[PDB]
RNA sequence: CCUUCUCAAACAUUCUGUUUGGUAGUGAGUGAUACUCUUUGGAGUUAACUUGAAAUUGCCUUAAA
């Protein structure tokens, strides 16, 4: 149904997840495709060999990974909202959206074809009661990550910024720009909100 | 436009310890400490493998 | 948020040029031997003054 | 007035000298009474760093051996404890600055790893002793008619005969013949130059002396450290190359 | 309105009654000085309590120590109103262990071993396990 | 010897105890896991209350899936090894993956005696760093100037209180003595504790590791060297609170109080 | 003032004598047979205000004797509205002091090490409690009506 | 405003192996059944977790001037 969660404790619960259900096959959904170009680069860094689908790549290369996401076992990929769009797949067990979606409607549509699940503190199925202590601690060694490599500095970047403008570019009374930056931040980890 | 002893040798160690790799090679912190592009270290390295064998 | 968007430069983040020209011109000072290096000045001194 | 920050320092440096003057005291009465079940080492290092410092290790064999302790003033923030003040007090160098000759034996060497922090020991040589007693020395006596606490100079030896005479003794060179050499009135003789009263080292606050001190300060941690184990080694340094400095 | 006793807290690790006394006596005449501790160990909660025999001498000590960075952390203090005053805050030292052992006889305790043994055989029966002997 | 019928049959019932009828595994995962082992005596230890991990002999590593599988749990395994001033100075990571990687475990950190008391000194900072790792590794010297530099928060578990290891070959360090050493303390030896009081248990760890003919045989060797070096009173096998499975019973060790 | 300056201590700029011998060592070294980018305080008008506006300002320290006063009077205040937690310390030669410096003005201490971290962010809490809370009523009152 | 118990033997040489002994910890709190002793008092143990070193009262002098 549901996951309650800070934008601090946003990705820290994604990262958390990934790891533990490596052996199944989850979907991931972002707003940008300047999002997708972040987290498919942290998770490939930190060992969790995760596949990469968004719209600034070559179709050749969009076919290429997402044939052998459907052939395989054990997988997992990161993909947008827009690109996964009419070729999904029924090997999965969890439909996990992380950004608010471009339609509210269709989105309803996107899920009874794996279980869905959404991430809301600023904003059918059962809501998940969730434990405090047991994220992974794994933010300080990812601000001292940030800030000594240049490219993840940049893709954190256009991270941040792409998600924060698609943000505001919604429709819905709820996603109406409430969400403060010094939370949001953290989710890419930085010190100052870019 | 030749190469320096010191650039020749940096080569050497990106070559024998990666081969062709450049994404591995350029998120190398030991031996790319600069922290170059895979455009600058093809291009580098193809001038040092014309230089060579 | 800070009060302008200014991207980071490389430099801010690599191990610094200007240090890589000062040392690589010491370098040629050393081959043409106008500096002496600092393992040998105390070798000039350890003969010397006695 | 007394800041706040040095009277927790006090109190936060005797913790640690309180802890470890008991805990080496724990382990040497266990050694004596041949109760050695289970303890550290049932045995006697020494170490002896000398002049690029080279530590050596070395066990202390049974022999009796001579030393000239020297105080040394450290560390820091400490207040001696009542352990500290029994054997300072005993070897009489509550004063800085301030060396005596004992020999080391079995039951002397115990009480040598209490005052460790406190002082710099060795074993001197020949010339380091004698050059020692013809420029310092203390004596204890009478002066003009009624005045008792005058503590003079060994300037004379008709003195050395009023004083100790019968014993065997009659000049100052018999007892640095006594001292050198462990014989019969030692004990006589080491109780009549009481203490002697070294200079500190570079001796000044200013522009050179500070500069010096600096140099020193540093230099102590390097040739001297805090074992503050219960099997600390006993840090043997040259006494030749120390008084060189202290003459 | 305010009153001579004073709260004291982040205290230094080693600030004790001892230099509590003697540190604030320098501020004036205390009357009476405590220090909360743990029982099972004779240590420290890094707070405490003193009063002075002047008023106005605990807001001069109030006004001079409120934020006062000490070996790594800041004290902490605080005057009190009419009331409140300090009660119930003793000395604990290092407590030692009591060796109450052996007095019941060897066959008594075998056999009460023997009935808590059996049972314990018999605890695993009453929630879904079966185990032989 | 101890019955090994009895040990399968406790094990089986454990089975049972934990196939029984959130989003994340705070305490459920836990107490479905961890397996204890109960060892009574009258009064380990009684006056002297050390710090020394006895390392009891196991024919069966439960380290190794223990690594393998914390790859997939949140909370990761990570080999710490703590060293002295010379050793740093001396031997770097490369030389331990060189020879450690042959047989497959890995080396996360080398930690200096320095770190412990300037960088890692910070409580919170001290505290992050410790519980991360669950192989603590000290080197001999260390060890016994360990319980101030890391404070007693490292001391309460027992994966986090280190194990002293020899990496002195007649006083002289040498590569070797620690290379073979850290394989005998990681994949034959289970560290535990001992208290001051009457109650041990032995942190064998998670059920699911050693298929349970194996749990015999880790269980067998544990009373094997238990009973032998010292006279105790009971044994249980006891998942989180559980109703206790008494494993063996003793009668002639308390007539002598 | 005692105690900031027992952070800042350890973070002295590398002095003109000290940089030249280790570059020369790297050249005596390097050219004929890794490190971390070290830290240490920041110290130029132009570059605190740079700093403070990125934002990477933990700690900038102010003088109080400015010879022309005018240049330091926006920085405070500059320092409360972005956040950045400021103290006017006392002395532009006591500044300099820590900075190889005549005069300094300013200094800024943006990153650290782990172990002088703790004591910083204690740093900052303490001058936060000792100098931002006693003085704001400093923003009010106009000083110098003294009999 | 000081910084912390930074290694020893007995046997064995496979280029270092075995065995033996060595550590008394910031405080405060949350915590699910077990262990022995004691005779009612908790005595001492046994998973785990929280936390900016957090907190409201359990009956020697040249390291100076």
């Amino acid at each position: 149904g549901y996951v309650v969660c800070d934008s601090d404790k946003r990705f820290l619960l994604l990262f958390s997840f990934l790891k533990r259900n490596q052996k199944k096959k989850i979907i991931v959904f972002l707003s940008s495709c300047n999002s997708v170009k972040y987290y498919a680069e942290l998770l490939n860094y930190i060992d969790l060999p995760v596949l990469e689908l968004h719209g600034k790549q070559k179709q050749q290369k969009r076919t290429n990974t997402f044939f052998e996401f459907c052939n395989a076992e054990r997988g997992i990929l990161i993909c947008t909202d827009v690109a996964a769009r009419g070729l999904d797949i029924p090997a999965v067990d969890w439909i996990i959206q992380f950004d608010p979606p471009d339609d509210p409607r269709d989105y309803i549509h996107r899920v009874g074809r794996g279980k869905s699940l959404m991430f809301l503190t600023p904003n059918p199925l059962n809501e998940y009661e969730f434990p405090e202590n047991k994220i992974a601690n794994v933010q300080s060694q990812l601000e001292k990550l940030i800030k000594s490599n240049y490219y993840l500095h940049q893709t954190a970047k256009d991270g941040y910024r792409s998600y924060l403008q698609a943000y505001a570019s919604h429709s819905l009374k709820t996603v109406y720009q409430i969400d403060k930056l010094d939370l949001a931040k953290v989710a890419k980890s930085y010190g100052f909100p870019v | 436009r030749s190469q320096s002893e010191r650039e020749e040798e940096w080569l050497e160690k990106l070559y024998k310890k990666h081969g062709d790799d450049y994404k591995k090679m350029f998120f190398d912190k030991k031996l790319n400490i600069y922290q170059q592009s895979e455009g600058d270290l093809k291009r580098r390295l193809l001038r040092w493998k014309k230089r060579n064998g | 948020m800070p009060l302008t968007a200014v991207p980071e430069p490389k430099r801010r983040f690599v191990p610094s040029k200007n240090e890589a020209k000062r040392v690589m011109k010491i370098v040629r000072a050393i081959r043409e031997g106008r500096i002496i290096p600092p393992k040998k000045l105390k070798e000039m001194k350890e003969k010397e003054k006695i | 007035f007394v800041r706040a920050e040095s009277i927790v320092a006090k109190t936060l440096a005797t913790s640690r000298e309180k802890e470890r003057i008991k805990r080496v005291s724990i382990l040497e009465d266990k050694k004596a009474k041949n109760e050695t079940q289970h303890i550290a080492s049932g045995k006697d290092f020494i170490l002896k760093i000398t002049e690029g410092l080279i530590r050596e290790k070395t066990t202390y064999d049974g022999k009796p051996a001579l030393l000239f302790i020297v105080r040394v003033r450290g560390p820091l923030a400490v207040n001696i404890p009542n352990k500290a003040f029994k054997i300072l007090s005993l070897l009489r160098l509550v004063e800085t600055n301030t060396g005596v000759f004992v020999k080391l034996t079995k039951n002397v060497y115990p009480l040598l790893k209490v005052i460790a922090p406190y002082v710099v020991i060795g074993k001197p040589s020949l010339s380091s002793i004698r050059s020692l007693i013809q420029k310092r020395g203390r004596i204890i006596y009478k002066g003009e008619n009624e005045a008792e606490p005058h503590e003079i100079v060994l300037n004379d030896n008709n003195i050395v005969e009023e004083q100790l005479g019968d014993h065997g003794i009659i000049c100052v060179e018999d007892i640095i013949h006594e001292i050198a050499t462990m014989g019969e009135s030692f004990s006589v003789c080491n109780f009549f130059l009481q203490p002697f009263k070294l200079n500190r080292e570079v001796s000044g606050f200013g522009s050179l002396n500070r500069l010096r001190k600096i140099k020193q300060r540093e230099a102590e941690s390097r040739t001297r450290q805090f074992s503050n184990a219960a099997t600390a080694p006993v840090i043997e340094v040259d006494i030749d190359s120390l008084l060189a400095k202290l003459n | 309105e305010y009153s001579g006793i004073i709260y004291v807290s982040r205290l230094p690790h080693g600030f004790h009654e001892k230099e509590l006394s003697k540190y604030f006596a320098q501020f004036g005449d205390l009357k009476e000085v405590r220090l909360a501790r743990n029982k099972k160990t004779g240590n420290s909660r890094h707070y405490g309590f003193l009063e002075f025999v002047n008023k106005e001498d605990a807001m001069i000590a109030q006004e001079s120590m409120n934020n006062y960075l000490l070996m790594g952390h800041l004290l902490q203090v605080r005057v009190l109103p009419k009331g409140a005053k300090i009660e119930k805050l003793y000395k604990y030292k290092k407590r030692v262990l009591v060796e109450k052992g052996i007095t019941k006889p060897v066959k008594q305790l075998k056999d009460n071993m023997k009935q808590k043994h059996e049972e314990r055989i018999k605890k695993l029966a009453k929630s879904g396990i079966e185990f032989k002997w | 010897a101890i019955p090994r019928e009895r040990v399968i049959k406790a094990v089986n019932e454990l089975i049972k105890f934990t196939s029984k009828p959130l989003l994340e595994d705070d305490e459920e995962e836990l107490k479905k896991d961890l397996q204890l082992i109960v060892v009574n005596n009258k009064s380990f230890t009684g006056t002297s209350k050390s710090f020394k991990l006895k390392l009891l002999n196991v024919k069966h590593s439960f380290y190794k899936p223990w690594k393998e599988a914390s790859a997939t749990a949140v909370k990761d395994f990570k080999v710490l090894l703590i060293l002295k001033d010379s050793d740093i100075k001396k031997v770097s990571e490369d030389d331990l993956f060189d020879q450690l990687d042959s047989e497959g475990i890995k080396v996360d950190e080398i930690i200096c005696g320095k770190d412990l008391k300037t960088v890692y000194k910070a409580y919170e900072a001290r505290n992050a760093f410790i519980s991360q790792f669950s192989l603590i590794l000290a080197d001999d010297s260390i060890v016994t100037s360990l319980p101030k530099l890391m404070g007693g928060k490292a001391y309460n578990k027992v994966e986090t209180t280190p194990i002293s290891i020899r990496t002195h070959a007649n006083k002289e360090f040498s590569l070797t003595t620690l290379t073979n050493n850290i394989k005998k303390v990681y994949m034959n030896q289970l560290p535990v504790k001992l208290p001051r009081g009457t109650t041990l248990n032995v942190h064998l760890g998670n059920l699911e590791w050693l298929r349970p003919e194996e749990f015999v045989d880790n269980v067998e060797l544990i009373s094997e060297q238990l009973i032998k070096a010292y006279q105790i009173r009971s044994i249980f096998i006891k998942t989180n609170r559980s109703p206790v499975l008494p494993l063996y019973y003793n009668q002639d060790v308390l007539d002598e109080l | 003032a005692a105690e900031t300056f027992k952070l800042f201590n350890k973070y002295r700029p590398e002095t003109a004598a000290e940089k030249k011998e280790r570059l020369t060592k790297e050249a005596a070294a390097v050219a004929e047979g890794a490190s971390p980018k070290p830290y240490a305080v920041k110290y130029g008008l132009n570059h605190v205000v740079a700093l403070i506006e990125n934002k990477k300002a933990k700690l900038v320290l102010i003088a109080n004797d400015v010879d022309p006063i005018e240049l330091v009077v926006f920085l405070p205040a500059l320092c409360k509205k972005m956040g950045v937690p400021y103290a006017i310390v006392k002395g532009k030669a006591r500044l300099g002091t820590l900075v190889n410096q005549k005069t300094s003005a300013v200094a800024a201490l943006t990153e650290v090490r782990a172990e002088d971290e703790a004591a910083l962010a204690k740093l900052v809490s303490t001058i936060d409690a000792n100098f931002a809370d006693k003085y704001d009523e400093v923003k009010k009152h106009w000083g110098g009506g003294i009999l």
